[PDB]
RNA sequence: AUAAUAGUAAAGAUGAAAUAAUAAUAAUAAUUAUAAGACUAAUAUAUGUGAAAAUAUUAAUUAAAUAUUAACUGACAUUGAGGGAUUAAAACUAGAGUAGCGAAACGGAUUCGAUACCCGUGUAGUUCUAGUAGUAAACUAUGAAUACAAUUAUUUAUAAUAUAUAUAUAAAUAAUAAAUGAAAAUGAAAGUAUUCCACCUGAAGAGUACGUUAGCAAUAAUGAAACUCAAAACAAUAGACG
């Protein structure tokens, strides 16, 4: 999918946290663009690694599977985990 | 297995190449058509 | 994928060496961001003889100019940038590197670390 | 949750230091004496 | 207990080292404990420490590192020089004073440098030494000279008013062999604990 | 279990070999039970339960939150330059169990050879486990109890 | 239970600040980074017509 | 090596001997060796305590134990690694013995370092007969040292004059400064006396440094002098 | 290897010599200039990494990999007949490639002889791509797993210490104690124990024959008996010998 960031970041986060600086600084414009558009390319999956994307995926799995919050070894879990590898 | 023993095995099995190498000829006559 | 690059460029002209070598930069810094790439630092070196007489394809070479052009792309983008490089006659010897963004997001280049800069805010700064 | 967690700890110890003031919190409540004091801690926080 | 006992003693009280006994490199002040015996002891080859010293060693004093190691033997030089230096400084009598403008350091989380000097001069700077033939204003003090001079276990800067040629140039790498006065002016003590002593040549 | 049983058997004879005084053992039941009835008949100078690094002086519960870390120290036995404690064979191996009704260890305690265990010998304890209970083997056939012919001390 | 809930949550907690804080560092450097053409032409301007600070050792 | 049974069951076999009658005559030492019995028990023997400090070897902190959130605030809930290893090594190899004074005499020396140069005699006498009280830095029997400061430190710290260690060492210092300054003045002075009332000295130190040096250095140029004619040819 | 330059009679080889696509058609050596394959100097210790075969010029991609913490699962594990996959060098079947090396072959020496050791031409082969095949002193001649046992010295990593100290852990490597052992010696295993698999039961005949399966083939696996001996083998000892 075409704005999915890599490294445990979210595309609504990230510019949320963006604004959030700006107003920062404001208090203390095509410019700012470039510079959050440069940022994306950066952390976006499809410039970084395979094994970021993979990862993700593993997370989802857990995420899909995990019979409560914590649930990481739950035999499925673990089955779906190894799924995404394979 | 010393070196003294191993090199009877060795000489065995030159022997048996040997032969192997004679009975080519015969060893094919023998195998095709039977 | 931060990929740092070494091009050791051709100097023709005697007068004015550096102009073949930006050529090259502003050409390849083209194709990166093009190509969903963000080149970060173009680092220039001096212009510095090579250790042996090397030699292109029908050319010879005794002296180069030398630059780090340190950016972001993904892994095709990379390879394909490096296979230009090495089909392009101005250039003498090419060199990219992968540089590991999996501790840190702010990689300076391999001689700035060296240095002692291992971001660039401390460059900055 | 650091907070909630640092109270019944804190409490618990206070009513292990001091033998007739557990009594007391107790029966105003209403090894398994110790097990009841930390219900009633749970349910206060 | 017997280990308070054993914090007491006086192996305890040597504080300890792994300094090398062979440096070659530069010596401002001492690196190692000098440890002396008496002559009795010394005769039973007794020094205080886990063995035996060799019979071979006739001297007093001794330096170390190690009671005992895996070679089997004490790790010791028997030499006690430094102590001879600070005698002889001491002798000298030229008071050390800081030639920055700073308060005298023994009087009024840790420091480890130098407090002051390291305690081969606890003299203080004001008095005069009289003498039957009268109050000494220039310290008489005999050295050689090197090429600096060697004056007193101490080497010291030297300046003078002409350079006298008759005693240089007609041994002029040999000049360690003829001893010379010394009118020693004052003694600064630097941040590694190096004395600079200051003398000037008399003839 | 009956191969963490050998193991601590094993343990103990290391230890009687270089001649170690105080020595862990895992915290079990079983295991437990057998090292109350080395030290009643004599082979332990000491038994106390205990943490993986020592010994307990005082008493601590175990639970959930200790119990990986908990573990039984046992005091070994020399005199006049010899060990108490010489072996620990165990007869009971886990592949081939033995359980022996009382007739056959009534014949073992009178020296007969049976389903090729050498008859207890002057100085020794067979420890018999008998309903989830290790006793001695005389004690069992007292009792009068059908058991697991556990192991061997000497 | 509590206990461990606390200790899962904090670690992740503490992770997605530390991401925060890198985000925040790469926005503040971005300034130098470029994406557009005019900036790379600025940037190589900077670099090769100036003739300073050529990365040469002696 | 091997547990020697031979060394110390030699009664026993002598007892055996007599009994025989390869022995007629009872040694000298058997009715002695008799009464008074070898050990014959080498075991490996643990230990509890470190002597110096006073620290607990036996014991592990437990998870209950430690209720409070640790560094970094994470509450431990389970035992860690090192908390299932079997430690009982600890318990059987001899302890390091610390002592709080060996880091102040590390720091004194490292501060005085012409201190070192101070001879120091480390054949002992009766360490029973001494007593001394650190109320004050000169002892009797005790000379003037760091070690003296050291003693004066811990006193300090022990009667809670100086609370903290640092202020007790820096004032133990100051005593000892004194006193130093005392004793350099003292043989100063004398020596003006001995040369006012007519004290001859037929060597002093630096005359007498001199001429050790002046002997070397005879021997260094005869040597020099051939070495430089060998390189010449 | 080819070509050019200038230059002069030997060059190359060996124990010493010759034969040869060596050289008075002008070489060899030298300096240049093209091409071609195949190899990877130091670092290097195969340290380390890999299941084992293996694996050290550089880079990139994808895959797999260590430790400690936190949380979760709750015995899900061990071993593993049959089975499966990978498996050096040589060999083979295709299609490229072929510098150097080099079975065979031919020639020169050596030698009484020389189907050799040395030298010269040098084909298969060695190289790549796609396969076949599944053996080696495939060796640590030592199957895998777990619990345990006395020291020292080296590195390596981890944690604390008030970044550079002396400490606690592990891990490996080297000396050993005990123990075991026919001894040599093994040394956290060849020790103390437990579990599981493989395999051995005198020497010859024989890993041969017959049979079967598999392979393009060479072959690989499976694997007898008769006949004949009181032999046959290992560690160590003291000699003699080189
Ligand atoms: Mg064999
Ligand atoms: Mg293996
Ligand atoms: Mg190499
Ligand atoms: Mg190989
Ligand atoms: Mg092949
Ligand atoms: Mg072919
Ligand atoms: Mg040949
Ligand atoms: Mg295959
Ligand atoms: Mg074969
Ligand atoms: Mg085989
Ligand atoms: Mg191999
Ligand atoms: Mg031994
Ligand atoms: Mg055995
Ligand atoms: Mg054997
Ligand atoms: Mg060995
Ligand atoms: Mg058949
Ligand atoms: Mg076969």
């Amino acid at each position: 999918e075409p704005l999915v960031l890599s490294k445990g970041y979210n595309i609504e986060e990230v510019d949320k946290f963006l604004a959030a600086i700006e107003s920062a600084k404001r208090e203390r414009i095509e410019k700012l663009e470039d510079r959050r558009e440069a940022i994306l390319r950066i952390l976006s999956m499809r410039n970084s690694e395979n094994k970021n994307a993979i990862k993700m995926a593993v997370e989802l799995a857990r995420k899909e599977f995990e019979r409560f919050p914590g649930d990481t070894g739950s035999s499925e879990v673990q089955a779906a985990c190894m799924t995404v590898r394979i | 297995d010393s070196v003294m023993r191993k090199r009877k095995k060795k000489m065995k099995k030159h022997k048996l190449r040997k032969r192997r190498k004679r009975e080519k000829a015969e060893r094919r006559k023998l195998s095709q058509g039977r | 994928m931060l990929y740092e690059l070494i091009g050791l460029v051709r100097i023709t002209n005697s007068n004015a060496p550096k102009l073949e070598a930006k050529e090259l930069s502003s050409t390849i810094g083209k194709l990166i961001i093009q190509n969903r790439g963000v080149v970060r630092d173009i680092v220039p070196m001096g212009i510095r003889y090579l250790p042996k007489i090397m030699k292109k394809d029908q050319e010879k070479h005794f002296r180069a100019y030398h630059f780090l052009m340190l950016f972001d792309s993904s892994a095709a983008v990379q390879s394909e940038i490096l296979r230009t490089l090495k089909k392009d006659p101005r250039v003498i010897r090419s060199s990219i590197v992968k540089v590991d963004l999996d501790k840190q997001l702010d990689r300076a280049s391999s001689l700035h670390r060296s240095l002692g800069k291992k971001s660039i805010l401390e460059l900055v700064n | 949750q650091r907070s909630l967690i640092d109270r019944i700890q804190t409490r618990l110890s206070e009513l292990l230091s001091n033998d007739l003031k557990c009594d007391q919190f107790l029966k105003d409540h209403g090894n398994i004496k110790k097990n009841l004091l930390r219900k009633h801690v749970m349910m206060d926080m | 207990t017997l280990a308070e006992l054993l914090g007491r003693s006086r192996i305890a009280q040597v504080a300890n080292n792994h300094k090398p006994l062979t440096y070659t490199g530069k010596k401002f002040h001492p690196t190692h404990q000098i440890i002396e015996t008496k002559p009795s002891t010394l005769y039973r080859q007794e020094w205080g420490l886990k063995s035996a010293i060799p019979s071979k060693i006739k001297s007093r004093y001794l330096v170390y590192n190690d009671l005992d190691t895996l070679e089997r033997i004490t790790t010791f030089e028997p030499r006690g020089g430094t102590q001879w230096n600070r005698l002889r400084f001491q002798e000298m009598g030229v008071p050390i004073v800081s030639n920055i403008g700073r308060q005298n350091p023994f009087f009024k989380k840790f420091n480890t440098e130098i407090i002051g000097t390291g305690g081969l001069s606890y003299s203080l700077p004001g008095k005069l030494k009289n003498s039957p033939n009268g109050v000494i204003q220039r310290t008489v003090v005999p050295g050689r000279i090197l090429n600096l001079a060697a004056i007193g276990g101490f080497v010291a800067d030297v300046v003078f008013f002409q350079s006298p040629p008759s005693s240089f140039n007609s041994m002029g790498d040999f000049i360690r062999m003829k001893t010379f006065l010394f009118e020693i002016l004052e003694a600064s003590m630097e941040k590694n604990g190096s004395v600079s002593m200051h003398a000037r040549l008399l003839e | 279990s009956l191969v963490k049983l050998a193991n601590t058997c094993a343990h103990l004879q290391n230890c009687s070999k270089v001649r170690v005084a105080l020595t862990s053992i895992p915290y079990t039941k079983l295991q437990l039970q057998f090292a109350y009835n080395l030290y009643q008949q004599g082979f332990l100078s000491s038994l106390q339960k205990g943490s993986t690094m020592g010994p307990d002086k005082d008493f601590v519960e175990v639970t959930p939150d200790n119990i990986s870390t908990r573990r039984l120290w046992v005091g070994l036995k020399y005199r006049d330059n010899k060990p108490v404690l010489s072996s620990c064979k165990l007869i009971s191996k886990p592949n081939s169990r033995i359980h022996l009704p009382m007739e056959d260890m009534k014949k073992l305690c009178s020296g007969v050879t049976i389903r090729n265990i050498k008859p207890l010998q002057p100085g020794e304890l067979i420890l018999v486990r008998a309903h989830n209970n290790i006793m001695d083997i005389n004690e069992a056939i007292s009792k009068k109890l059908d058991g697991e012919v556990l192991c061997r001390v000497k | 239970k509590l206990k461990r809930n606390y200790n899962r949550s904090l670690l992740n907690f503490q992770a997605h600040k530390k991401k925060l804080n890198e985000l925040l560092n790469l926005y503040h450097v971005a300034n130098e980074f470029i994406v557009t053409e005019s900036q790379l032409l600025k940037k190589i301007d900077k670099v090769f017509n100036d003739e300073t600070e050529e990365f040469t050792d002696a | 090596m091997k547990i020697q049974t031979n060394a110390v069951n030699v009664l026993q076999r002598t007892s055996a001997y007599l009994k025989s009658g390869l022995l007629k005559e009872t040694p000298a030492w058997y009715n002695v060796v008799a009464s008074i019995p070898p050990s014959t028990k080498f075991t490996r023997e643990p230990r509890f305590k470190n002597p110096s400090n006073g620290h607990i070897i036996g014991k592990l902190v437990d998870v209950t134990e430690q209720p409070h959130a640790n560094n970094k605030g994470l509450y431990k809930t389970r035992p860690n690694s090192s908390d299932k290893r079997v430690g009982v090594k600890r318990l059987y190899r001899p302890p390091k013995l610390t002592y709080v004074e060996d880091r102040l005499r590390s720091l004194f020396y490292k501060q005085h370092p012409w201190e070192l140069s101070r001879p120091k005699i480390l054949v002992e006498n009766e360490i029973g007969d001494e007593n001394y009280d650190w109320s004050h830095m000169l002892q009797i029997g005790r000379p003037l040292d760091g070690e003296s400061v050291i003693q004066r430190t811990m006193y300090l710290i022990k009667t809670k004059q100086y609370g903290d260690m640092v202020e007790a060492y820096d004032h133990a210092r100051y005593e000892f400064y004194a006193l130093r300054m005392q004793e350099e003045t003292e043989q100063q002075v004398a020596l003006e006396e001995a040369e006012m009332f007519g004290s001859l000295f037929g060597v002093s130190a630096i005359e007498h440094g001199i001429q050790k040096e002046q002997e070397v250095l005879d021997v260094w140029e005869k040597k020099v002098v051939e070495e430089t004619e060998l390189m010449a040819a």
